[PDB]
């Protein structure tokens, strides 16, 4: 299959080209995993820096084939991240926000931006602190089904998510002390 | 070389680095401590 | 907290903090669907089927599962109910409180339940008329 | 006001970009810099850079060193590097060092290197980090710290995604290899570090690495091309053989084809040896496919014929290896494949395949067109097609 | 800010402020390094600051929670301890000018004071109407426990004797305690 | 499921019930 | 001490233990 | 029934400050509750407070340092004109300036010296002091 | 004396599920292998009807007050 063919977009970029040479030759190493890795297709790419320096892949996907994602989204992150490593590789999903876009919907869209991201690992909670001087802290409790590999991820979801919502937010894992 | 880790798993390993070199340069104050305690009088100034 | 009565009972269930489906949950969301319609064509309630979706197939919450409210999901396939599920069973129980006082005009306290029971059914009704649910024209028998 | 008509003017008009004209104007400026407002200052920045290129009197160039001193104490009241006003700062000084033959205390170029070390990592304050940076290496400037810098530099070159530092960090660190001076040891280290991260596990810091070694390779002495030949080689054609990406492997083959013309006749002489014992080590068929593919870097390179008895080695495999394509043969297909890429080399190099010794060979090639694995086909395929053709 | 004292009439003014240091966030806690001009405020995050330097020399803060209360050391004056909302201990060394340690306690502290003639040896007013004797090398424990109060413990001291600890309650009582000893001899 | 099932509880039922009716 | 008479496993807790939560650098 | 959970958080607050308490849980929240808690927050009669939001209505948690000698709410809701502001402050304060009275203004909830700097006016809905 | 920021792990347990910091359902589902055909079915802790193994109309479990009691020899995994 040819990379353009795993690219939505008409005009592919060339880092989206590159994720697109490695989809397809895990299509072709995979004796069985094609099957479902085949008919995916993601919409596009963008590269984003972190406070530790790294970058975070963030692989726009439509939706229903979201749901697809989701199912072999860790066998594919891990190889993606073999072949792009010091990049995290993150899947999220493209949803309309236009009707100006509205305000609601845009919180609405920030947080489900926000699961798609904890993801595989699931929100705990959402706690604010309001400060004597007046400032906010908000911190999203997560469980710790896979606490080694998002804290070796922690301050890219923080980058990515600064960058798409624009919101200040710390990631933490109750039942551990980090 | 090896992929930089994480800054705060990084600086996790400062922090725990960091705390053996203040302990064991805390622990220098122990033989004075315990002559203290050992003390039978202390007159203070010490 | 109960209304025609003095008891303060809180039992219920408790819908988990999360609304994402289970990571262990497996199963394409249109067979979830395909299974709606047809314990629904059986005759089965929306009640009902939650609980043997939720018993037997995994079905935490058909809202989570599938995105959408299971009236939804039997709306959009064409399945309805005449009136809304609180209101049936409350003329059923009302149906069956009358058919007891003709065999027995001495059941006196059961004389009161029946009142306690279409009160509560205007209420339900009336409630029901102002959203245009029901039709305006709809009366208790 | 003022500022910003002056700017646009001497920009615009080349003969008002003077030393006798804008001298008047060398008062306002270090007073403007001491403004309070941060326009007026960020705006006395840009016109002060516009003016160091050029020359200036006595009185007009302690300007520029009392200009220093006062955007040396902007970034100490700075609160973050990431400003608008504070970059203008520190392009300044980068500026200022750079051209003018004054430079500031050692002090003070220490606090600005600590507060640029955390802007290197980060992509936004990335460049200008670094052009301050690239300033002290260009006038060989000594600092006892930039020695650590140079550390720095190189690990975040092989340990990090982004292309821009690449090339950013392997230019500093390729002028601080080759102009500070160092002691032996530590040159036969940083070469030891080099050739480890062409063992790096990243593709991205495998790739940085072999622009450093081709920097290397392209421009240097050489006594120490000699030296170095033999460690990059193997390393060089490690990674060609095995590696998981495809584009680290071609462009190794590029190094070492770009290489070994410039070896010396002793230093290509252990190059002919390795290749001479992979192709002998019949018995492993991992060493062939090795000894194979390294004879196709061998050609193209220094051609052909320049020494025979290799070239016979890596006839005699392919004859053998050919040969066995039956059904009863245990050859894998890689090997095969392996074979027949080395003769189209060799049948390029030379027209003495068409002769009849090498007969036996055209049969195997067309038993190789039905091959069982595609890739087979292919390379039989365009084979017989420049012998249809020839 | 400067006060004219009595103390010496070696001489004869400027009474009022000196200097004012501007922070981004609202400090809640203020302690002074002993030998040298250094100070460290603990604000929405801690910062070590200088006299003669209007911003923040160094910002230390092992993560995004506030501190509430930090203490300098006395004997080894490198090291300082500061209180967070989370309900834990942070432990600095100026020497490598990074945190060292925490212990996520149950409850929150409120204050902190540090032994004297023990450098590596500290007192902890808690909010569970005890407070907490502690070593610096070994925090999985605690080396006393003191729990006569009745109400959260506000503020603890060590005497310049070290040998003897008071401590403020919200119970409108001033308990003094031996330190060796884990009932307060005496109420005010 | 067979007792907890109606005979009169949607649409479709109770138009199959007065198509029978009449 | 109502359980401990039944209940096999109870870990005796230090009162010098019961209030710390967590150790960052374990020793 | 539920009238007022201003009014409900208002009074736990009270009687958490009588009994002692350094801490206080207030359920449900709203932002009505928030916005009086930070006027009251940068007044300092109360300290660090957090939300706990559980996809629900949601719980407040307040620190408390026992400066808070009032804090009531002024039900119903009178609308206030900037003239009357001063006999308000006459009917619920001790004094004049200890304690402070809260409109929600076209500018939103806040004190009322900031409502006479701002030249604005609004309903009232409660005091501090 | 508690800290409602920050109560013990142990402390949510054992309070009613209403009650807790943040509520949630104390139930769980189970992967339960039919005794006669060995497939594995999913079965509610508190489960409100006789499941059936679709494949052999075996009873799995019997509904009760509280947790739904399995039928004998039925083996079970939380899942």
């Amino acid at each position: 299959s040819a990379p353009q063919a795993k690219i939505l977009s008409q005009a592919p970029t060339e880092l989206e080209l590159q994720v697109a040479q490695a989809f397809v030759e895990l299509e072709n190493s995979s004796p069985e995993l094609k099957a479902e890795l085949r008919p995916l297709q993601f919409k596009s790419i963008r590269e984003i820096d972190v406070a530790g320096g790294k970058k975070a892949l963030a692989i726009f996907v439509p939706v229903p084939s979201l749901a697809g994602f989701h199912k072999v989204q860790t066998k594919l992150t891990r190889e993606l991240e073999k072949k792009f490593q010091d990049r995290h590789v993150i899947f999220l999903a493209e949803r309309r926000i236009l009707p100006r876009p509205r305000s609601r919907t845009l919180t609405a869209v920030h947080d489900k931006i926000l699961e798609d991201l904890v993801f595989p690992t699931e929100i705990v909670g959402k706690r604010v602190r309001y400060l004597v001087g007046g400032n906010k802290i908000q911190k999203v409790l997560l469980d710790s089904k896979d606490v080694q590999q998002i804290d070796y991820k922690l301050e890219s979801f923080q980058a990515v998510y600064n960058k798409l919502t624009g919101k200040q937010i710390v990631f933490e894992i109750p039942s551990e002390t980090h | 070389y090896e992929v930089p880790l994480p800054q705060r798993i990084q600086q996790r390993h400062d922090r725990k680095a960091a705390y053996e070199i203040s302990r064991q340069e805390v622990s220098k104050w122990n033989d004075i401590v315990q002559q203290n305690r050992r003390a039978d009088h202390l007159i203070f100034p010490l | 907290g109960r209304m025609h009565s003095a008891g303060k009972g809180i039992s219920s269930s408790a819908i988990p903090y999360s609304r994402n489906a289970p990571a262990w949950f497996k199963l394409s969301s249109e067979s979830v669907i395909e299974q709606i319609v047809k314990y629904a064509r059986k005759g089965l309630t929306p009640s009902q089927i939650g609980v043997l979706l939720r018993d037997a197939h995994g079905v935490t919450q058909a809202r989570v599962i599938t995105g959408n409210k299971i009236m939804r999901i039997l709306k959009s396939n064409g399945l309805a109910p005449e009136i809304p599920e609180d209101l049936y069973y409350l003329i059923k129980k009302a149906v069956s409180v009358r058919k007891h006082l003709e065999r027995n005009r001495k059941d006196k306290d059961a004389k009161f339940r029946l009142i306690l029971i279409e009160s509560r059914i205007h209420r339900l009704a009336r409630y029901y008329r102002t959203v245009a649910v029901l039709p305006p024209n709809w009366k208790y028998e | 006001f003022a500022l910003d008509l002056l700017r646009n003017v001497i920009t615009r008009h080349r003969s008002f970009l003077t030393v006798s004209h804008l001298e008047g104007f060398i008062p306002f400026l270090r007073d403007s810099l001491l403004s309070e407002n941060e326009g007026v200052v960020i705006s006395t920045l840009r016109i002060l850079i516009t003016l160091i290129r050029l020359d200036f009197s006595d009185e007009s160039s302690e300007i520029f060193k009392n200009c220093a001193r006062k955007v040396l104490n902007i970034i100490k009241v700075s609160p973050s590097t990431s400003s608008e006003l504070c970059q203008m700062g520190l392009k300044f000084l980068s500026a200022f060092i750079r051209h003018t033959d004054s430079t500031l205390k050692d002090t003070a170029l220490s606090y600005v290197l600590g507060r640029v070390l955390p802007d290197l990592n980060e992509p936004s304050r990335q460049g200008l980090a670094f052009n301050f940076l690239k300033a002290l290496v260009s006038k060989h400037i000594m600092l006892p710290e930039l020695y650590d810098i140079a550390d720095t530099t190189r690990e975040i070159m092989v340990t990090n995604h982004s292309k821009e530092i690449r090339d950013v960090s392997r230019s500093v660190y390729y002028q601080f290899l080759m102009e500070y001076d160092q002691s032996k040891g530590r040159l036969e280290k940083q070469f030891k570090f080099m050739v480890d991260n062409l063992q790096y596990p990243t593709e991205s810091g495998r790739q940085s690495v072999m622009e450093l070694i081709n920097l290397i390779i392209t421009k240097a002495n050489p006594a120490l091309l000699s030296k170095l030949s033999s460690s990059f080689f193997l390393a060089l054609v490690n990674v060609s053989f095995n590696d998981d990406a495809p584009r680290c492997r071609e462009m190794a083959s590029v190094l070492i084809s770009t290489m070994l013309p410039k070896l010396e006749n002793k230093d290509l002489e252990i190059v002919e040896k390795y290749i001479a014992a992979w192709l002998k080590q019949v018995d492993n068929a991992s060493f062939l496919n090795l000894g194979l593919r390294t004879y196709k870097v061998y050609l193209k390179s220094i051609g052909f014929e320049h020494t025979i008895e290799l070239d016979e080695l890596a006839i005699k495999r392919i004859r053998y290896i050919l040969s066995d394509t039956s059904v009863g043969s245990e050859h894998q297909w890689d090997l095969v494949y392996s074979a027949l890429n080395t003769f189209s080399s060799y049948m390029e190099a030379t027209e003495s395949v068409y002769k009849h010794g090498f007969k036996d060979i055209w049969d195997g090639i067309i038993t190789c067109l039905l091959y069982p694995h595609s890739w087979v086909r292919q390379s039989a395929a365009n084979l017989v097609h420049q012998l249809i053709a020839n | 800010w400067s006060i004219n004292v009595d103390d010496y009439s070696n001489k004869n003014n400027e009474e009022g402020l000196i200097r004012t240091f501007d922070g981004e966030s609202a400090f809640q806690g203020i302690d002074s390094h002993r030998e040298n001009s250094t100070f460290a405020t603990g604000g929405a995050k801690i910062h070590l600051w200088d006299v003669n330097r209007l911003k923040p020399v160094s910002d230390l803060s092992w993560g995004a929670d506030n501190i509430t209360s930090l203490k300098f050391n006395q004997n080894e004056t490198d090291i300082l301890a500061s209180t967070g909302s989370d309900n834990s201990i942070v432990l600095y060394d100026l020497r490598t000018n990074s945190p060292t340690q925490k212990i996520v306690q149950t409850m929150r502290t409120n204050a902190i004071c540090w032994n004297p003639m023990e450098a590596f040896n500290f007192v902890t007013a808690n909010e569970d109407h005890n407070a907490y004797y502690y070593d610096m090398r070994n925090l999985s424990r605690s080396l006393n426990v003191f729990k006569d109060h009745v109400s959260a413990v506000m503020d603890v001291d060590f005497s310049p004797t070290g040998d003897e600890i008071v401590t403020g309650s919200y119970d409108k009582s001033i308990r003094i305690y031996k330190t060796n000893h884990g009932h307060s001899r005496e109420i005010y | 499921i067979d007792k907890k099932a109606k005979k009169d509880f949607y649409r479709f039922q109770v138009r199959e019930r007065k198509k029978q009716e009449i | 001490a109502n359980e401990r008479r039944t209940r096999k496993d109870m870990p005796y807790i230090s009162e010098r233990k019961k209030q710390i939560v967590g150790t960052v650098h374990k020793y | 029934t539920r009238s007022s959970v201003l009014a409900d958080a208002l009074n736990a607050i009270n009687n958490a400050e009588k009994t002692g308490k350094r801490q206080v849980l207030i359920r449900p929240s709203s932002k009505v509750i928030i916005k009086f808690l930070q006027v009251m927050q940068k007044h300092g009669y109360i300290g660090e407070f957090e939300y706990i939001d559980d996809h629900r209505s949601g719980k407040i948690v307040v620190q408390l340092n026992g400066r808070l000698n009032k804090c009531g709410v002024i039900s119903p809701r009178f609308n206030v004109k900037i003239g009357d502001i001063e006999k308000w402050t006459a009917n619920l304060l001790p004094a004049r300036q200890f304690g402070y009275v809260i409109l929600t203004t076209s500018a939103g909830i806040m004190d009322h010296e900031e409502a006479r700097r701002k030249h604005v006016s609004g309903k009232i809905l409660g005091f501090v002091y | 004396v508690q800290d409602l920021l920050h109560p013990t792990a142990a402390s949510e347990a054992r309070k009613h599920k209403l009650k807790t910091l943040v509520q949630g359902p104390r139930s769980y589902f189970l992967d339960v292998k039919c005794p006669g055909c060995l497939n594995i079915t999913t079965v509610f802790s508190h489960a409100q009807t006789a499941v059936t193994c679709e494949s052999c109309s075996t009873i799995l479990c019997t509904p009760t007050g509280g947790k739904a009691k399995l039928s004998e020899g039925t083996s079970f995994r939380r899942k």
